[PDB]
């Protein structure tokens, strides 16, 4: 549904500035994993918690 | 482009023929794949719903 | 579907001539013709409908083994869009193009002792609508042809009158007659009106009303071909030409 | 000899022939799907005081919008099910649903056609025969449970034949008083109050003795080949509403009072292997109708 | 001449006139809500091994949060459930429940409260009469399975008259053996085991040859207009409950096996189809004190 | 003086004395809890085009993914779960699964053994005894409805006793035709046609009058204490599985048309309260087999 869809996307957004935000919850370490094909940290993480 | 022929050679040939050919050479896409419908509704507001 | 979308005499017999008999011939078990049967209407009446089976309903129903059986399968497939249950008639008739049985003798069939009047009683032709009589009168006039009996299908125009005012206008042996004829034979197509998803209270009628509304969904699915669009993607053996020639007219 | 049958096995009228295909058990599986997703959206538009998700579930079901002043029926798919249901009940009934009606509403929904993934239990209690000697009397009731009830007017002890079929899996006798029970040609055992059987062991022997009559009770248990979405709480609601509507009124055709008692009788029938598969198939029409006209209520 | 009755059709005692409408129906349909997520929430709290999901579900119904020393009762919308249940059955009951009480307890949740929206089939079989000449005796025994035994004495074939009433919307009748079956000034068909009948279609008259007995099982369905929620199971589990918690225990009043029982009797009763109506919201109640009780038991 | 009693209450034979232990009810309410998502994993799998809702409910039962070409068994939860059955049944069944494999399996997920926490309610009908006069004939027949038929052939009206146990909370007796029914020491009221009465109340005297047999109708209702999770549509379903897949059949036992007649029979015996406890584990046990098989049919 639409509304499942939307809610996901908007949800998933607001966890992701939330965690990156001050000091990231997350280490460096899995940050160049994740970035290692040339995507943002950012991006990297929220597909991966996807 | 993979089974090295040209358009004229394998005009006259079908789909299954095509597929067959394809598949031997080792390309495993031949296949196209149905959409997922996603049902959305509007809410009503003034007006009525969608 | 595909069968009641042709709206032109050229477009039916081009049909008919790469249709094999087989899609004529329906191998599911069906019901017995000629039956007074109770139906559910939820949508009009609480109580069961009432009507009468016919071989010219969309549904499959059993046939004869007789030659009779076959053409008049051959007729409901061309009027109603399927056909009846006639099993092991063989590999050599079943391979055939519709035409080629109905006006070619190498084929093998013998149809010279049918009968026009007994075959329009069976099919119902006081039930079918205009269209439905034109398409069934030029299956007559083929078989005519092919058995040399002109003479016999004059003369059944004659005693019906109805069927004399709308009989098609070709001579089976001649192209420039197919070409040149405007009757307008389609059974299904776009609608101009208002066409709802409803059903209708006789078998036939709701039968029909299936054809018409899945020819919308075929006329917008990916495997109906524009030929405005997609002309050049098509094989130019079966391409369309202003010089198409049934082969032998 | 006097000889007594279960009422309910007597006479299984032909099952139809019709929508047997693959493709036809889609279309009664996908019917199903789509009616369980129409009674809970009935619920959620209670719960949420919105038409939308009923709306939202008519639409996918009557492949139409619901509009005022026109009664929601079902659609094109209420035609389809309920004219199918009527022609596995019996042969004589019509076939009039077009193939490609069946493939249209069968591609609605992705779902399989398997109707053998799993099991269900059955307890209509089969008694093909009971013979019984001249001077005895015989009465036999009940379907999911069958009371036979003997008494002995001879001056000795008579001997009653039991023959339950080959269909049935476990058999369980209960007794009104300790009897006596045991298979052709063996010694009988001391008088007991029940007896846990297999009916493929033969015929059994029960010795009445002369005076009070004595009453078995019959218990019996069948494992039928169903569907994972098989529900027999459903199945058999639809049963008595199919029977209500009229859909099962047919010439020269057989009621039941359970679809318990329809599937074990025509199992029993000669080439009741060929018509189980049908009865299954109806079954879950039947489940597909129960849930379709309770979401869509007429007064 | 001899009459023969079922014995659950005598005598329907006067149900309650109270907590019937609107604002009462939504309370009853609150409460079913609201007690099967107590049952989901217990589901939960089991698997996830925290209470933290039971904790909710029980503070939206008692209004209070559970307590370790403190016995778990449901707070007042059980007291409320359980007294409008008791004014359901009878007129004589206290109904007592003000109106402001069941108004706050219709607000917990959003319901219609709608008790026409689906149908429910009852299988109870009403033989209000079977008309019996001399020397035949007609005994009638069960209420979901109704088994008629008939002795002819006398020396030629009786004519025995059935009376299934004008609600019940089909009877299957099966035999022993195979019997004759009619209509009124109708001829009799060849014998066969089986007949499906109309009980509109008037009395019925059965022939009975003189020798023995001739059993007929009979087995009828009637459909009730229900609400959406309503389920036959739960809400049978909830008249046994009910029952042995004495919540049906007051003067001049009849008592049933089943609620399928229940509804039929009233039906039947001279201006029945005013009590049905109440009958369907007890039901629901009933289908909600069991889900609750089951949660909380006392 | 005549007796008749009910066939079901005759002889009730031991039950097992293992795995009723704290980890053996962990281990069969983790078999409920698991089996009950393997049969909600084939459903969702069905509406989605993925096997893998199935195949995570599958590998956390059995310990081993599933593959094909194989027949999909259980793995040894379903070994163990169908040897505990057995045991439960009778004493003279083997105890073959280790304490240790018990153990292991129970903490694969985190539920309580608590089996006690809910109640459910049990309609078998206790007919302990039915004494009558000599000119007098008594029939019982049935479990869940007891119908008893007494015909008096005697010049007087006969006194006949009816005793119904201890153990069921209310049993209804309805007649075919109207009759009286008191107490010990009691006298008698108006013909009626319905009674409730309470079991522990004591002896019931029935006045049977000379002339056509009267027949009565017995229903009980009897609460039993189990878990939450307790489903009586489940437990009876797998019951017969259990007969059927021939787990019940060890030397000297006694066989039963369902659960709930095993469960009231045992009540009745000597140490009823015990052997109760020990039937409903092997209720929840019967649940999660039928569960489990009905998702993976062997």
């Amino acid at each position: 549904t639409s509304g499942s869809i939307i809610n996901h996307a908007n949800n998933l957004n607001k966890v992701i500035n939330h965690v990156f935000a001050d000091k990231p919850l997350i280490s460096e370490t899995m940050l160049k994993i994740l970035t290692i094909d040339g995507t943002t940290g950012k991006d990297g993480y929220r597909n991966w918690l996807d | 482009f993979l089974t090295n022929t040209t358009y004229d050679i394998v005009n006259n040939d079908t789909i299954d023929v095509l597929k067959m050919k394809l598949r031997n050479q080792g390309w495993p896409f031949v296949e196209r794949y149905n959409a997922v419908e996603i049902d959305m509704s509007v809410e009503p507001l003034r007006s009525p719903g969608q | 579907m595909d069968v009641l979308s042709k709206g032109s005499l050229k477009e039916l017999l081009a049909h008919l001539e790469k249709t094999p008999l087989e899609e004529a011939i329906s191998y599911r078990i069906g019901t017995v013709p000629y039956q007074n049967v109770l139906i559910s209407r939820n949508e009009y009446y609480n109580q069961l409908y009432p009507d009468t089976t016919s071989l010219i309903d969309g549904v499959s129903r059993e046939g004869q083994r007789n030659v009779n059986g076959l053409i008049m399968s051959i007729i409901s497939y061309v009027v109603s869009g399927s056909g009846h249950y006639i099993p092991n008639i063989g590999f050599m008739l079943l391979r055939r193009s519709i035409l080629d049985i109905l006006t070619k003798h190498d084929t093998g069939l013998v149809t010279n002792n049918l009968n026009y009047g007994i075959i329009a009683r069976n099919l119902t032709v006081s039930k079918m609508n205009c269209e439905q009589r034109k398409r069934m009168l030029i299956c007559f006039k083929l078989l005519a042809y092919k058995d040399g009996n002109q003479n016999d299908y004059e003369i059944y125009l004659n005693q019906n009158i109805p069927l004399k005012q709308i009989a098609p206008n070709f001579i089976p042996g001649d192209m420039r007659t197919v070409i040149h004829n405007q009757d307008q034979l389609a059974i299904v197509g776009i609608p101009a009106y208002r066409l709802t998803q409803s059903t209708e209270l006789s078998i036939r009628d709701d039968n029909a009303k299936s054809y018409k509304l899945g020819y919308v969904d075929w006329y917008n699915s990916n495997s109906f071909l524009r030929e405005r669009s997609e002309f050049n993607l098509i094989r130019l053996k079966d391409r369309d030409t202003k010089y198409g020639k049934l082969n032998g007219w | 000899a006097n000889r007594a049958t279960s009422a309910f096995l007597d006479n299984p009228h032909p099952v139809g022939v019709n929508y047997v295909d693959e493709g036809s058990r889609q279309f009664v599986a996908v019917a199903e799907l789509l009616a369980s997703k129409l009674i809970d959206s009935s619920r959620e538009s209670d719960e949420s005081n919105s038409d939308v998700p009923f709306v939202q579930a008519y639409s996918k079901f009557a492949d139409d919008n619901p509009r005022h002043l026109r009664v929601k029926t079902g659609g094109k798919m209420a035609n389809a099910l309920t004219n199918v249901i009527r022609s596995y009940y019996s042969i004589n009934a019509p076939a009039i649903v077009p193939q490609v009606e069946i493939d249209r509403l069968a591609s609605k929904a992705t779902v399989s056609g398997d109707m053998y993934n799993s099991y269900a239990i059955f307890n209509s209690v089969p008694i093909v025969e009971v013979l019984s000697p001249a001077r005895t009397t015989v009465s036999i009731v009940g379907s999911d449970r069958a009371d036979v009830t003997m008494l002995n007017t001879g001056a000795g002890a008579a001997n009653i034949t039991f023959n339950f079929g080959q269909i049935a899996e476990t058999v369980i006798l209960k007794g009104s008083v300790p009897f006596q029970l045991a298979r052709l040609n063996q010694p009988m055992p001391a008088a007991r109050f029940t007896y846990k059987l297999r009916p493929l062991d033969g015929p059994f022997i029960v010795v009445l003795p002369v005076g009070n009559p004595l009453v078995i009770s019959a218990t019996a248990a069948t494992r039928i080949q169903v569907p994972l979405a098989f529900n027999k709480a459903l199945v058999e609601s639809g049963f008595q509403t199919a029977m209500n509507d009229g859909l099962f009124d047919i010439q020269n055709v057989n009621y039941y009072s359970s679809f318990d008692e329809f599937i074990i009788s025509q199992y029993h029938a000669q080439d009741g292997i060929n018509r189980v598969s049908t009865c299954v198939i109806l079954g879950l029409a039947l489940q597909a109708y129960d849930q379709m006209r309770r979401a869509l209520p007429v007064r």
